[PDB]
RNA sequence: AUAUGGAUUCUUCACGGUAACGUAACUGAAUGUGGAGACGUCGGCGCGAGCCCUGGGAGGAGUUAUCUUUUCUUCUUAACAGCUUAUCACCCCGGAAUUGGUUUAUCCGGAGAUGGGGUCUUAUGGCUGGAAGAGGCCAGCACCUUUGCUGGCUCCGGUGCGCUUGUGACGGCCCGUGAAAAUCCACAGGAAGGAAUAGUUUUCAUGCCAGGUCGUACUGAUAACCGCAGCAGGUCUCCAAGGUGAACAGCCUCUAGUUGAUAGAAUAAUGUAGAUAAGGGAAGUCGGCAAAAUAGAUCCGUAACUUCGGGAUAAGGAUUGGCUCUAAGGGUCGGACGAUCAACUU
RNA sequence: UUCAAAUGAGAACUUUGAAGACUGAAGUGGGGAAAGGUUCCACGUCAACAGCAGUUGGACGUGGGUUAGUCGAUCCUAAGA
């Protein structure tokens, strides 16, 4: 498994023709101080590896399920 | 630095079946919890306050679930009130006194 | 307190069979079965080892890219970059010796 | 200090094995085992390994020489005396 | 060795008919002379199926015994009551 | 077998750094040379891993006549991938007596030390993905189905002449110097061909196909092997907790395992194994045979003889429990001390 | 070693529960190499056998069971043939 940290790649690695599946993972975690925050996984089904990008702001990740291509199974947890 | 935790311990079910009261409990708590040493030195350190619905401790210095299952189970094997109710919890630091599967 | 066994059908304790005790997501404590470790390549005069070249096993050299084992000067990966500056230092001063021994 | 008196090196022997043949081998053992000067270094470094086999820790060089020493008497005079049939043979 | 040779008979105790309708498993006895090959291919063109994978084992008898997976659009159990044993 | 991207080129076969060297790539025939595979035994020292020990907290179980913030238990993180990490080794500046740096162990410096600044191998660790969705521990709710549901918590540390094991750099020993080949990689050499309209790249990234034959159950020994047998006998190896203790000795205990070997009733002489004994102390017997006595550790002390290394634990004396204290022995933080932390020896 | 129940024609010796002890991590524990060859598991069963017994059994009768691109052989060479 490998991870991406810029969401270009991830969004170009979404329309490879070769990825078939992703899901979208859930984990309330604490930010080390004061706060819960919720953070979110993708991760994409590749053909020899299994890429994943990890966002903490909640905006972006509902960004991120929207702009999802329209093509691509998604298994949401 | 002294976060105060606290402590509730619902008592309904024993209670409203003659089998328990709240206050006895509440005095026991005050006057058998110790504080770096032997009891009777709670100096504004420790809270303990009945409700006959709810019991809440407050406390600021060294305290935990532990000890308060500890000194509850002493208060019901004196009273010879094992075997019929059982000290459990809920949530974190929330807490019942339930009943042995009658 | 929990015990562990070989994971293969070799009994004894030679130079291939190597355990590390490991414990698993399971909870348990497991052997591992660990390879042999890796030498680094010498100078082919000075004896000593090579900056640069990556330490693996033999067959695993195979599947490295080029910049991993080699360097980027004469003699890349074979000699010591200093058993070097000799062998250019002698080449250029028996050059010249021969061209004054033929002068004279 | 000194911690005994006339064994040295041999006191590892202990009572055994007489004591001619101790007070024999004291010369030989601490010949083999002291450090001696490379030439082409200018430090004492020399040391022997597989008798006949005297290596210098810096300068790599190894040299071939008596087993228990790195020069003997016997090649000493040898030298000298090719060095001496070297001018009646040049001129 | 034809495919007729090869694929001898099916087995039908109670232990292997649990992986037909499970695991999607067809079990079968072939010749001792067979191999992975031969035995993917046979079962391939006898009941015109998609072959995963085979697993092989020389029993104690003296007989040898395939394990023949099949992908996830057929149906082991269908394919048993063609050839007529359940 | 190859297609889609990327890099190179009209200077045909790439750039940066003074240097150690760096990189996503970045052609190389015959012949030649190199490296790994590839190696003895011991000693202490440093580091890492599992186990042991232990503090706070979140749940569950035990005891409670009295006492105990108590006793036991769960709190886990695989191969693999990316970023990063050190002893050694190396490079640049500099030019050292007023001799310096330095290991438990004495070696190093004009053949360039100490010092300042950098480069490399990645054992080994740290973080992130794999991965909490798994596994563990709890609570509630439903049952003549052979089969389930929903909630929670799964966190933060300390210590060491500890045990087991891996590994690094050193030291010692030899009239003893402690395997070979398959296989893989690189270097030197410069054949051939090609570009800029397409090549070169399959040692850069992603993408496609396949991986055959035999073994695989169970025991491994006071019942599975060899002994005429189901024989108190024989035969190679791995893992391995707490106490007492110098200790893998003896004695007790947890996890696992066993409760197997004909039984019942009485208690004579004898036999076998284990003990005590008044006064005497070898008078017994061929003969102190067999038994008895001594025994750990700390201190005072120790002869003849000697191949000077030994004899030697010579011989001969004295002490040892429990409890309350005293003095000595360290780290890390602020430039004489000031604060705090931790261990077990005398 | 002991108590009770269950099964059985029949119980000191089989099964379950309760108590009492033992091996004491150089084990009476958990795995293998060679060797053995079905001794592994289920069902039934007691003519003989397990030096008393037996409803038990590695015995007796009938069936089930061993899945690999990554663990071994296969490949290499040593003393030697
Ligand atoms: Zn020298």
């Amino acid at each position: 498994a490998r991870e991406i940290t810029d969401i270009k790649q991830f969004l170009e690695l979404t329309r490879r023709a070769d990825v078939k599946t992703a899901t979208v993972k859930i984990n309330k975690k604490l930010n080390k101080a004061g706060k819960p925050f919720r953070q979110t996984k993708f991760k994409v089904r590749g053909s020899s590896s299994l890429y994943t990008l990890v966002i903490n702001d909640a905006g972006k990740a509902k960004k991120l399920i929207q702009s999802l291509p329209p093509t691509l199974k998604v298994n949401r947890l | 630095q002294k976060i105060a935790k606290t402590f509730t311990v619902d008592v309904s079910s024993p209670t409203e079946n003659g089998v328990f009261d709240p206050a006895s409990y509440a005095k026991y708590l005050i006057d058998h919890i110790k504080v770096e040493g032997a009891v009777g030195n709670l100096g504004n350190a420790v809270t303990v306050t009945e409700d006959g619905t709810v019991v809440t401790v407050v406390s600021t210095a060294k305290f935990s679930g532990k000890y308060l299952k500890y000194l509850t189970k002493k208060y019901l094997k004196k009273n010879q009130l094992r075997d019929w109710i059982r000290f459990v919890s809920t949530k974190t630091n929330e807490y019942r006194l339930a009943f042995y599967q009658v | 307190a929990q015990r562990v066994t070989f994971r293969r059908r070799n009994p004894y304790n030679t130079r291939s069979n190597k355990i590390k005790v490991v414990k698993t997501p399971g909870g348990i404590l497991r052997a591992q079965h660990v390879k042999k470790l890796a030498t680094r390549p010498k100078c082919g005069d000075c004896g000593s080892a090579l900056q640069g070249i990556s330490t693996l096993r033999p067959r695993q050299y195979a599947t490295v890219s080029k910049t991993h084992k080699t360097v980027s000067r004469a003699y890349g990966g074979s000699r010591c970059a200093n058993c070097v500056k000799e062998r250019i230092i002698r080449a250029f001063l028996i050059e010249e010796q021969k061209i004054v021994k033929k002068v004279v | 200090a000194k911690r005994t008196k006339k064994v040295g090196i041999t006191g590892k022997y202990g009572v055994r094995y007489g004591s001619s043949l101790r007070r024999q081998v004291k010369k030989l053992e601490i010949q083999q085992h002291a450090r001696y000067d490379c030439s082409f270094c200018g430090k004492k470094t020399v040391k022997r390994g597989a008798a006949g086999i005297w290596t210098c820790s810096c300068c790599k060089k190894t040299v071939a020489g008596g087993a228990y020493t790195v020069s003997t008497a016997a090649a000493a005079t040898v030298r000298s005396t090719i060095r001496r049939l070297r001018e009646m043979v040049e001129a | 060795l034809d495919s007729y040779k090869v694929i001898e008979q099916p087995i039908t105790s109670e232990t292997a008919m649990k992986k037909v309708e499970d695991g999607n498993i067809l079990v079968f006895q072939v010749s001792m002379k067979a191999n992975k090959y031969q035995i993917k291919k046979a079962v391939k063109e006898l009941y015109e199926v998609d072959v995963l994978k085979v697993n092989t084992l020389v029993r104690p008898n003296g007989t040898k015994k395939a394990y023949v997976r099949l992908t996830a659009d057929y149906d082991a159990l269908d394919i048993a009551n063609r050839i007529g044993y359940i």
